[PDB]
Formats: structure tokens, C-alpha cells, sequence
């Protein structure tokens, strides 16, 4: 059921490779090692269609040059940059990205998580395809801004999507009832409905034997099916905290209980997080 | 210990 | 691309009826109104496959009786219970399960965003079907015998997901590498790898060295691709907080600092939440 | 005030994380 991911590792150190081979000890991962920059650049051309994921150690000599050249040949694949070795003279960081935007950055002792990080590196690529490189997607051919008009990244994205992805069934929420799609009036009545609901949660949050959890569910339900981002929930919390803040200055004590109301935010977001986690099916 | 009690509040509630 | 939802509502109040009618005024919702228990029993028993959701007012006369007869007949459908019982408290959201374990509880003043709650009832029934009910189970342990028509709740559940569902591509995570599937040794091994990653976050929090986006995204990738429950993340937090509560209680410092790290837990869960939310295949 | 300020920093990364 699981497709084989082909890994191309560029490493100079003995200790770094030794961890990568150890982590990806499963026979699912095709490991191809290149112990020099020139070996990578040459393997890049001969096996450009045989690379699923890259692991580029920054501590490797002439790093940016190998990366700059790599984007020229059209080689744009999922990557995992390891460790920190910023060049001192290119004078064009940036550092928003070394290779491409959907690249992953790891530590030299965070390699026993590689199987999960390889998954992340592949999934991120599929979601942001086509991505932008600090070597080709800005210059030169041909303003603007890539030599892949038929989307060479999508020809790869489709190829990875069918092997590393499956097909499941989700509950189709009404997109016309999402917060960002609702009419302006409808949008802020729901927003007020969520503000009211949240206040109800907060006011009875430290009230035991209450409908607190039933109040949370009914808020999270509105939050989940209107596809509101977690930021809005965080924003709703603030608008009430501001209200309570001013309320406490006069006719009340200090604003210390607001710090106790951080539990309320953790509580609600946790519910919402689980509901999204529960809404993921299997292949069948 | 005290926050460990307060954190367990959020733990058991979303089980649920 | 949205299937109609047949809603049967048992209400004997001219006020609540209008509140539901205004909330479900959309063309998607097929409203069927029964203004007595006998009428509900009559309609349900001869339209068993034509009820997608029940809206039951708990304060209705002979409520226990009607629901029980509904339950024994096998009419177990998605449901929203409105208000509380008439024995003998006033009107607020219900407290105990009155119909089945996938039911929803709403107060009489929380009917404004009823469309989102109908989605929640339907979805929760699908998730829990076949659902434990609060009658035909019978009960105090006064059972008698048959039937076992378990197909009924399953036939309905599958029928509803064939109407209230859609197909989307999802990254084929490795279920064998999920936290709940790993053997006891490898289970606690990954648990420590995540404990180390989370500690990396707590320390780098409020610096900021640091690249807090990288350190958190590193942790969230593991929690996601290992399908780690949100309860584990909180568990990791309090475990680490337990250690820090000890430190401060020895260097003579206050545990007041622990309050500020609730922000850390908010930050990580929010990130985890958006990871699941982003991965939801949307067709708009 | 301060609570609003520290809740805003949590929003900030969601705006500019590893996503669009
Ligand atoms: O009063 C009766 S009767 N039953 C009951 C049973 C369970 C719950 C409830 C919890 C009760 C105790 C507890 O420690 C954690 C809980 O998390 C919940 C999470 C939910 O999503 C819904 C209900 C609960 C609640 C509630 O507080 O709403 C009520
Ligand atoms: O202090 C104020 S005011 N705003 C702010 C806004 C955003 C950030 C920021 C992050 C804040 C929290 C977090 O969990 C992850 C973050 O990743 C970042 C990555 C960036 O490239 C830039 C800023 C941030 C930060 C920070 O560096 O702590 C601060």
C-alpha cells in the first residue's frame, strides 16, 4: 500500500550519514549517498526523475553554488536542509529559503525523526507546488518567473500525489456558510454568536458541574463547520479579555485572573484540534 | 503539581 | 453539490417552532413538524428512512415514553435535544443523554446557528454509529431479548455519508508509525523524542534565538504524521511543567512563571490545529 | 494590554508560518 520514497542524501560528515542510514533503516527508503558536491550535481542530471526527496547538509562546501546550479537544471524536489552553515560572503541573505519555499530545516541531532520529517517534506511540497527558489524562480528566464510553463513541478506533484496519497471520504461542510464566504451581515452575526458563546464558556469556565463542556462543544461546532482559522478563536478570546481588562480596573481587582483564563483558550483549541483530527478517514 | 492539576483539566475533558 | 437534509422536529411551542423555521429557512432543509408525541411516533414509524435529523424538545410531555418507543422500534437517527426536562428544572441545555450517545444539546436561545449544529449532529452520528441509545438498551438490566437489527444504524450511517460526503486526496500517512500502533518500547521512545522537541520549544520561547517557527513546526510534524492525540501534547507540557515547578521551588523562585508558558501550549496546539485544518481537502 | 500583546504574538506566526 505504501509507495517507496527515493532519498538522495548529500553529506560530507561521517556522523551525519551514519544517523540518516540508521533512521531510514526501513527498506521503504531508497538511500543514495553523495559524499561530495560534484557527485550530487552529476547524479542530479543522470537521475533527475529518480529523486523523491533531498537532504542537503548546509555544512557542505560551496553549498549555495550547488543549490544555485541545482535550480538551473530544473531539479526542484522536496528537500530537508540539515544543520546551520550560513555563507559569510554571498551578501544576499534573505534566508527565507535556501533551496525552495517548501523546504524543511532540521538539527544535526534531530535525525531520529526523519521518517516523520520525510513525510512532512513531501506533503509540504505537494501543498505549495509550484514553489519558489532563490536561484531560478526570481531570475533569469524569463520574467516572470520560471522555465516551466507546463508546470514541471505539477508533473511531479501529480506523480507523488498518486503514490504517497490515498482517497477518503469527508463530511462536506457548506462552503457558502464558511465565515469568509458568508455575506457581510451573516458573517458578523455568526461572529457575534461565537463571541456570546465564548463569553458563556469563560463565565462558567471555573464553575464546576456545569454545561461548560456542552458550551465548548457548541462553540467548537460553529468553529469547525464555518471553517474559521484558529487565529479568529484566539482573536475572540482577546476581545473578551480587553472587555474584562477595563472591567477590572475600576469596580474590581487586578487583571490576574486573565492569566487563569489562558486555560480556557487551551481547552477550546484542544477540542477544535481533536475534531479536525477525528475528521480524517482511512483508505478502505 | 498545582498547574499539573490544572493541565489535567484540559486533558480529560477532550476525551471526552 | 449539496444533498437535501430531511429534518423532523418535535415541538409543541409556537415560539421554538418559529425559531427553528427562521434558522432552517434555507432550501436545503426539509422541515417536518410534529406537534404531539403520537404524531411523532406516527410519522417516524412510517417514514423511518426519511428522517435525517430529529429536533426534540426535552420538555415535551411523555418525552421519555416517546423516545423509548422510538428507540425500541429502531428509529435511531441523528438528533438535537432542545432545552431540558419538565421534571422539574427550568429551561437550559440538557445534562444527561436522553436519546442516544451521539445527540446534541442546545438551549432554547442557541437555535440561531442551528444549521451548523445540524451538521454537527449528522457528523457525530456518522462517527459513533452504531450509537449507544438511552432506552432500548434497557436498562437497569431489565432486558428481555431480540432484536439486534444493527444493520439499521449502519445502513443509515453509510447512506448519509453517501449523501453528506465528498472525496478528496489525502497524504497516505503510515498508520504503522502512528503512536497508538507502535510497540510499547518504540511507543515511549518516540514519546521521549517529542519530549525533547517540546523542551526545545519551551526554552527558545521568549528569547528569541531562535526561529521559533522551525522548532514548533518540527514538533507539530511528529504529532501530525504519528496521529498523536492532542491529549498527549498537553500531557508532555504538564510533565515538563512538573519538572520546572520543582526547579523554581528550589532556587527560591515563583511558580508564577509557569503561567506564561500556557502561551507556549496555546501556540503549539494552534499550530497543530492549523496543520489538520490545512490538510482538509477543500473544493472551493 | 499585556495579555492582548502576548496573544497577538501567537497570531503572528500563524500569519507567516510554513504556509500561505
Ligand atoms: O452531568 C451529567 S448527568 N453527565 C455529564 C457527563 C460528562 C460531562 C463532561 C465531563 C464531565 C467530567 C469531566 O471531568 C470531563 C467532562 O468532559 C466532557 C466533554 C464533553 O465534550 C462533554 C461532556 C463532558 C458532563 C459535562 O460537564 O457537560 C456531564
Ligand atoms: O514580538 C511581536 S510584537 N511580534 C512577533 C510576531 C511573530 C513572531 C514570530 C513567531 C512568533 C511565535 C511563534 O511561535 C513562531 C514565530 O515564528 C516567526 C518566524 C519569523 O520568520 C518571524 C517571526 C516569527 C515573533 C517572534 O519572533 O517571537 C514576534
Amino acid at each position: 500500500m505504501l509507495s517507496q520514497i527515493a532519498i538522495c542524501i548529500w553529506v560530507e560528515s561521517t556522523a551525519i550519514l551514519q544517523d540518516c542510514q540508521r533512521a531510514l533503516s526501513a527498506d521503504r527508503y531508497q538511500l543514495q549517498v553523495c559524499e561530495s558536491g560534484e557527485m550530487l550535481l552529476e547524479y542530479a542530471q543522470t537521475h533527475r526523475d529518480q529523486i523523491d526527496c533531498l537532504i542537503l547538509v548546509a555544512a557542505n562546501p560551496s553549498f549555495r553554488a550547488v543549490v544555485q546550479q541545482l535550480c538551473f537544471e530544473g531539479v526542484v524536489v522536496p528537500a530537508i536542509v540539515v544543520g546551520d552553515r550560513d555563507s559569510e560572503d554571498p551578501d544576499e541573505p534573505a534566508k527565507e529559503q535556501l533551496y525552495h519555499s517548501a523546504e524543511l530545516h532540521l538539527g544535526i541531532h534531530q535525525l531520529e525523526q526523519l521518517p516523520y520529517q520525510v513525510d512532512a517534506a513531501l506533503a509540504e511540497f505537494l501543498r505549495l507546488a509550484p514553489v519558489e527558489t532563490m536561484a531560478d524562480h526570481i531570475m533569469l528566464m524569463g520574467a516572470n518567473h520560471d522555465p516551466e510553463l507546463s508546470s514541471q513541478q505539477r508533473d511531479l506533484a501529480q506523480r507523488l500525489q498518486e503514490r504517497l496519497g490515498y482517497l477518503g471520504v469527508y463530511y462536506k461542510r457548506d462552503p457558502d456558510r464558511f465565515l469568509r464566504n458568508l455575506p457581510a451581515y451573516e458573517s458578523q452575526k455568526l461572529h457575534q454568536a461565537m463571541q456570546t458563546s465564548y463569553r458563556e464558556i469563560v463565565l462558567s469556565y471555573f464553575s464546576p458541574n456545569s454545561n461548560l463542556n456542552q458550551s465548548i462543544d457548541n462553540f467548537v461546532n460553529m468553529a469547525f463547520f464555518a471553517d474559521v482559522p484558529v487565529t479568529k478563536v484566539v482573536e475572540i478570546h482577546m476581545e473578551l479579555m480587553d472587555e474584562f481588562a477595563k472591567k477590572l480596573r475600576v469596580e474590581g481587582r487586578s487583571e490576574d485572573i486573565l492569566l487563569d483564563y489562558r486555560l480556557t483558550l487551551i481547552d477550546v483549541i484542544a477540542h477544535l484540534c481533536e475534531m479536525y483530527r477525528r475528521s480524517i478517514p482511512r483508505e478502505t | 503539581d498545582e498547574k499539573s492539576e490544572l493541565s489535567r483539566i484540559v486533558r480529560g475533558v477532550q476525551e471526552k
